[PDB]
């Protein structure tokens, strides 16, 4: 569904979640292997209209 | 990050990447006084030595044995790199090899992975060294100087100079979790092909490309990446050769005589033979391995108090994870690694992302003489792409193929392999023909058995592993790739023994005598030697075995019908007329005749047994004589396989327990632990009888095929024998015979295609019998075994519960003893997902391999422009008054008809169609009513491809008229009518050259015309989409998908290309175009035409009625009336939430007729039929939500209303019923029919008609004005 | 084949996780390449 918060996986690595970095400047979506700290991020499809 | 060294012969010894290495197997007493070797370090930790490996008693000795061999395919030379000019192109060969394995990035992986995942070292003083199953010793002067550290080290080929090896190097380090040093022994150089005729039905090769043989030759980069996981295996402790298929079975007599196959083997080579045995050696390597894993670092990692370079190594390559003197495996990464390295890490996956063709088998069915090629020609192979050089064209595994011109052939000097079935002349057969039967009991002496279930065992659960990774995205190297090498002087002994491989068994020379005719008496009456010429003497077909078996000239066919046209016919044919009816003769009676299959119909069997089986190969004569079909069903399998093995299992054991001071919560998982390891015993006695089934059964179904594929080439051989023996005496005329020779040579490639249809068939039904053989005669017999091993299970864990209950507590207690007795008395479903060859592969790409793939061209709109979808040519160029209109799916091509509305194909080699090359036509059509009187019996064409010679598709008065014009013949097509009634017709021609050309409309057979006196259709004039000849200049006409195939489509593959344009569910108008969500529609029953829906109120009811209105009658410009469309009142599709998208199968809806919403009542007013009201008055309140469905086939351009249901009302199909209710006049009213759609099913045809609507668009090309 | 997963496509290229690197599989888009007619695992993603 549109507007619809949900967990992404790579298919591949289900254990393991795609999570927005920031300790960088340059933000970008990473899977994090070190999980010291564990918060989900939600990815949502959304069009323009 | 890892770097290949660009090394030379020449250069001089660094003694840290050029070395003059003493060889590791020295101790070896056949090994000694082997001097130092030059070897380079190419990669870290990995060494290339340009010697022939000798080192092993396998390959002790280089010379030709001087005795028969159990390999068809070898080559033996002993003085080949024996010279520093050989070695140096050796070591260029081998370095360009890696290279090429090292740009793409599934290979820099894996030599990551083998740079890295170092041999477990040995421990002193707490720290981590190097001993001699590590490293190779740099010598000088009979002197030891360093031992440099060395995960691999490759030689050249062994005495067969075309194969590949890897050999451990000390026993025990392999298969206890310790993992050694590795030496490969392979020849980039010399290949051996293999013969990939009838495997793939996939496309090979170019469509076009006339290839007369489909024989293959290996890439080196796949052949030397084979060598690579085996290495790998060795690295990790992984290979056990327990696992392993004897081949020696004296009882059958007729045995290939091969050397025995480890299950590590086909793991290795990947494909369909894994997938019989990946289950089994997959789980039982995985569970030894965490074992042996668990112990080394419990009592040798953990030992371990100093950090040096080799703990890096070493905590890289085993997951573990804790702190210094406390190591733990961790089980999960660990198993997912190590089935990455079993599983992921193959040849077929690892040469599927090279673009690389394997052989599908790693067994040869039919071997082809070695070869030899020289990679360092980069014109030839380059490391960027390997031999396939994509240039000018995508090559698709085309430069592979062995007569490529730089695939320079050797004359074997191998000796021959024969068994002589000498009867009471006697025939001598060679050894790749005998029959592969794999003995029965290859699979017993196996362990089976488990030790005493304890907590925390955590048994190896294939199916909660995440999915596969070729590329390894995890397991990053560069912690592994930044360590130097160690070169130490003084290395740990490590004293173990050498592992040496089984010595290959020797060929024994035996003869058989038999007291009937055998299937390779039948084999080899259809061969004609080499030596007799195609002139001068006439190979005439007969039909007696015995005969062709003593007359050189005649060959045996059983087809008893190719025989009839290929002798009889009178030498010295005297036109090339004649010359040309006799071939297409020839053509259409052996694909006719091979094709012939008998569809016995038992259900979910359904058998299409190809009968001719029966006289071809001596098969079904001992049980049923001169019946093969009725054979079959007497004895499926028994008849078809020489060998039925009546297999055995060990006695299966039941399991224990553990006994101790226990605790609830692990008794528990005790008990949990132990279910689950009866699981997987059940799986692992399932997956055990699969393999034996694929060593004994399966293997035999391959031999057959291929003894099949033998017969029916040397019959097609034979047909080409006599067709080049007629054309050596063409007495008619002179100079004439180069257009005879390339019909000839044509028509061999039509029969080479025939052949590989009737192989297609008998491969159908040959490996459904055998698969059926495994379901049923062969997991019955293992269930008993399996059931009394649960019940000693069961009895075990319920006297485990009777004592420890105390500790359990009472509802515990209960819990557990419910799920014992419950698990441990049902039976576990043998899985076959996983079976080799199965019909969900062969029908989830049904459509991709038999229409999708041979698709030459597809016109099409995509993205608002113009092109072909199928992307075989770009030279289309169209005229500036061409336009793109709303279509079936995506927008149409618009043919405006005004003579500058041009489109043209430049004729390339994919769309010139010879005289022997069938081909099919489908496209789109819609073609606007005729709205005025001034082109009718002025036939105009629509697309050509014609020079007064060539194929014509165009249009008379309502009927689409198909044409090909030869020099002489011609046929001419005409659909019925309908084609000018404004709706999508689908048109699809196909023309068998050989048999007719057949014209279908909306996938449905219209007429067939013979085609065989039709032979040259090809002009290079561009294929022209226009309108020429069209006396209206407003006259268009829809394209859309105009599509040409390479291949007569059957009427099973047109009706299925019919199903494929209505794949989605979306409700179609009368047109066939999808139904939308904002458009205004009219709206008409199926029954009753001309009449649409209008209103009327009714004041004293207070309900405004929907009606079908006054029907009225459209006048053609032929004087035939026709009932009008474009009636009553447009009503407007909508949503509840307007969604603006398009209709589907079981969406519900709101019509919106005159801006009011259609409803069904929602009180007890109407309980008279339901009548349907509208919005329009507000004394009764209405359920507007209808449900557009189609209950019939998808395409119908019609669809049925259902009404929803309230509490008052049932739930009914919209209809109508003409009636006079009360004082107004006689109407036709529309009510929602609760009856229909109660026995919607069980109505006839006739009375469907009164519940479809059709939704009438006003579209442009039906006007009435 | 797999009907739970999706592929994020931009022209011929699909979403994909990169090599590890530095314990982060950063995701980047890559042209998709086939294994048997289909792409590979890493091209499909799973919403949850």
């Amino acid at each position: 569904k549109y507007n619809e918060n949900y967990q992404l996986y790579n298919k591949t690595s289900p254990d393991k979640e795609v999570k927005k970095v920031f300790t960088n400047d340059k933000d970008y979506i990473a899977i994090e292997y070190n999980q010291n700290t564990n918060n989900p991020t939600f990815f949502s499809l959304i069009q323009k209209e | 990050k890892l770097e290949i060294n660009k090394f030379n012969y020449n250069d001089p010894i660094d003694g840290i990447n050029v070395i003059t290495m003493r060889p590791p197997r020295h101790s070896d007493k056949i090994n000694k006084g082997k001097g130092p070797f030059k070897a380079f370090q190419v990669i870290k930790n990995i060494w290339i030595v340009p010697e022939r490996y000798n080192f092993t008693n396998n390959t002790n000795d280089l010379n030709i044995p001087s005795e028969p061999i159990m390999e068809a395919d070898a080559i033996y030379n002993p003085n080949y790199l024996n010279t520093p000019s050989e070695k140096d192109e050796f070591l260029q060969g081998v370095i360009k090899v890696l290279e090429r394995i090292k740009s793409k990035p599934e290979g820099e992986k894996l030599l990551e992975l083998i740079s890295s995942s170092i041999p477990l070292p040995l421990v002193s003083n707490g720290a981590l060294t190097l001993s001699d199953n590590e490293t190779i010793a740099y010598q000088e002067n009979n002197n030891i100087v360093s031992n440099l550290q060395a995960n691999l080290v490759i030689y050249g080929p062994g005495p067969d100079i075309a194969n590949n090896a890897t050999y451990g190097l000390y026993s025990t380090p392999i298969s206890n979790g310790e993992g050694t040093l590795s030496e490969v022994s392979f020849s980039p150089f010399y290949l051996k092909p293999f013969d990939e005729s009838y495997g793939n039905y996939r496309s090979l090769v170019n469509i076009v490309n006339k290839f007369v043989k489909r024989e293959f030759a290996p890439d080196p980069a796949s052949t030397l990446m084979h060598e690579l996981v085996h290495v790998t295996h060795n690295l990790y402790g992984i290979s056990n050769r327990n696992f392993y298929y004897n081949f020696d079975t004296g009882k059958i007599e007729t045995s290939r005589q091969q050397n025995s196959l480890i299950f590590e083997e086909l793991l290795t080579f990947g494909g369909i033979d894994s997938k019989a045995i990946s289950s089994l050696i997959i789980k039982k390597i995985i569970e030894t391995a965490k074992n042996n894993y668990t112990t080394l670092i419990s009592e040798r990692l953990n030992t371990v108090t100093v950090e040096n370079d080799l703990l890096k190594y070493i905590k890289n390559k085993i997951p573990v994870q804790g702190r210094l003197g406390n190591f733990k495996l961790d089980t999960a990464e660990f198993e997912k690694k190590l089935n990455t390295i079993l599983f992921v890490l193959n040849e077929s996956n690892l040469a599927q992302r090279f673009s690389i063709l394997v052989a599908k088998h790693f067994l040869k069915e039919r071997p082809i003489d070695p070869i030899y090629v020289n990679i360092l020609d980069d014109n030839s192979y380059s490391t960027l792409e390997g031999f396939n050089i994509s240039s000018q064209g995508s090559n698709d595994f085309q430069g592979q193929l062995l007569e490529s011109s730089y695939f320079e052939k050797i004359e074997s000097n191998a000796l021959r392999a024969f068994i002589k079935i000498c009867p009471r002349g006697c025939i001598e057969v060679e050894n790749k023909d005998l029959f592969l039967i794999s003995n029965k009991d290859s699979l017993n002496d196996i362990n089976l058995s488990e030790e005493k279930i304890k907590p925390e065992t955590t048994v190896f659960f294939k199916d909660k592993l995440p999915p596969q990774d070729i590329t390894l995205s995890n397991y990053d190297f560069t912690e592994a790739n930044s360590i130097p090498s160690i070169s130490q002087q003084n290395i740990l002994e490590r004293n173990e023994e050498l592992y040496e491989p089984i010595r290959n068994s020797l060929f024994e020379i035996k003869t058989i005598y038999v007291d009937k005719l055998t299937t390779f008496h039948f084999l080899e009456a259809q061969n004609i030697d080499e030596s007799i010429d195609s002139s001068k003497i006439r190979v005439e077909l007969t039909d007696s075995v015995d005969e062709a078996l003593s007359n050189p000239n005649k060959v045996y066919s059983p087809f008893k019908n190719m025989s009839n046209t290929i002798n009889s016919i009178e030498t010295g044919i005297t036109s090339t007329y004649i010359f040309y009816q006799w071939l297409r003769s020839i053509v259409k009676d052996f694909s006719d005749e091979t094709g012939k299959i008998d569809v016995i119909d038992k259900s979910s069997d359904t058998l299409a047994i190809v009968p001719y089986i029966g006289p071809l190969l001596n098969i079904g004569n001992d049980i049923r004589h001169g019946d093969f079909v009725g054979a079959i069903e007497l004895a499926g399998i028994t008849a078809l396989l020489e060998y039925v093995p009546e297999f055995t299992i060990p006695i299966l054991v039941g399991l224990e327990v553990i006994g101790g001071e226990l605790a609830r919560e692990q008794v528990e998982a005790i008990v949990n632990n132990a279910l689950d390891k009866r699981d997987q015993k059940w799986a692992e006695v399932y997956n055990i009888t699969k393999a034996q089934w694929w060593g004994t059964i399966h293997l035999q179904i391959n031999t057959r095929l291929a003894h099949t594929y033998k017969a029916l080439s040397r019959q097609a051989n034979a047909i080409k024998m006599n067709m080049e023996f007629q054309l050596a005496n063409y007495k008619g005329n002179i100079d004439d015979k180069a257009k005879i020779k390339n019909a000839i040579s044509e028509t061999e490639i039509l029969l080479n295609k025939s052949v590989e249809q009737a192989m297609k068939n008998t491969e159908k039904f040959m490996i459904k019998l055998s698969n059926s053989y495994l379901t049923k005669e062969m997991i019955p017999k293992v269930q008993d075994n399996l059931k009394n091993f649960d019940l000693e299970t069961k009895k075990t864990l319920d006297k485990f519960i009777k004592e420890k209950e105390d500790i359990l507590g009472t509802n515990l207690s209960s819990s557990l003893r419910r799920k014992v007795s419950i698990r441990l008395n049902k039976n576990i479903a043998f899985d076959i997902n996983d079976i080799p060859f199965s019909e969900f592969d062969d029908l989830i790409n049904q459509y991709k391999n038999e229409i999708e793939d041979y698709e030459v061209l597809n016109l099409g709109a995509e993205d608002g422009k113009i092109k072909d979808l199928s992307g075989t040519t770009s030279d289309i160029n169209i005229g500036s008054d061409i336009e793109l209109a709303d279509g079936r799916e995506n927008k149409a091509i618009k043919i405006k008809g005004s003579e500058n509305s041009t489109i043209k194909i430049a004729m390339n080699k994919y769309l010139r169609f010879s005289a022997t090359d069938n081909f099919s036509i489908s496209f789109w059509i819609k073609h606007p009513k005729p709205t005025n009187l001034l082109n009718n019996g002025i036939e105009y064409t629509l697309v050509e491809n014609f020079n007064q010679r060539g194929w014509k598709i165009s249009i008379q008065d309502s009927k689409l008229i198909w044409y090909l014009r030869d020099h002489n013949n011609s046929i001419k097509i005409v659909t019925p009518d309908y084609i000018a009634f404004n709706g999508w017709n689908l048109i699809t021609i196909t023309n068998n050259r050989s048999k007719g050309s057949i014209v279908y409309v909306n996938g449905s057979k219209i007429e067939e015309k013979d085609i065989s006196s039709i032979w040259n259709t090809e002009v290079d004039d561009p294929i022209i989409f226009r309108l020429k000849n069209n006396r209206d200049t407003q006259a268009f006409t829809l394209l859309d998908q105009f599509s040409i195939y390479r291949k007569e489509l059957n009427q099973n593959e047109v009706v299925k290309l019919y199903n494929y344009y209505f794949n989605s569910n979306y409700i179609r108008d009368i047109w066939g175009n999808p139904l939308q969500y904002n458009k205004k529609y009219y709206l008409q029953t199926q029954d009753k035409p001309g009449k649409g829906l209008i209103r009327e109120y009714w004041s004293s009811f207070g309900y405004d009625y929907v009606i079908l209105s006054d029907s009225k009658t459209i006048t053609f410009p032929n004087n035939i009336r026709y009932g009008a469309l474009y009636n009553g009142s447009k009503v407007l599709i909508k949503n509840s939430k307007k969604l603006d998208g398009l209709v589907r199968n079981k969406d519900f809806i709101q019509l919106e007729i005159d801006g009011y919403n259609m409803g069904i009542s929602a009180d007890r007013f109407n309980e008279d039929t339901n009548y349907i009201g509208t919005t329009y008055g507000t004394t009764h309140d209405l359920t507007t939500d209808f449900e557009i469905i189609q209950r019939q086939e998808k395409y119908r351009n019609y669809c049925q209303l259902k009404t929803p249901y309230n509490i008052f009302h049932k739930s009914g199909l919209m209809s109508t019923e003409t009636s006079k209710p009360t004082f107004h006049d006689y109407r036709d009213w529309v009510y929602s029919s609760a009856w229909y759609f109660q026995n919607y099913e069980n109505l006839n045809l006739r009375k469907h008609t009164k519940t479809n609507w059709y939704f009438i668009p006003k579209d442009e090309g039906w006007d009435e004005d | 084949n797999k009907p739970n997963s999706l592929i994020f496509s931009e022209n011929s290229q699909a979403l994909r996780l990169s090599n590890r690197l530095n314990d982060e599989n950063y995701i980047l888009l890559d042209l998709v390449s086939k294994l048997d007619d289909e792409p590979l695992n890493i091209f499909y993603w799973e919403f949850i």
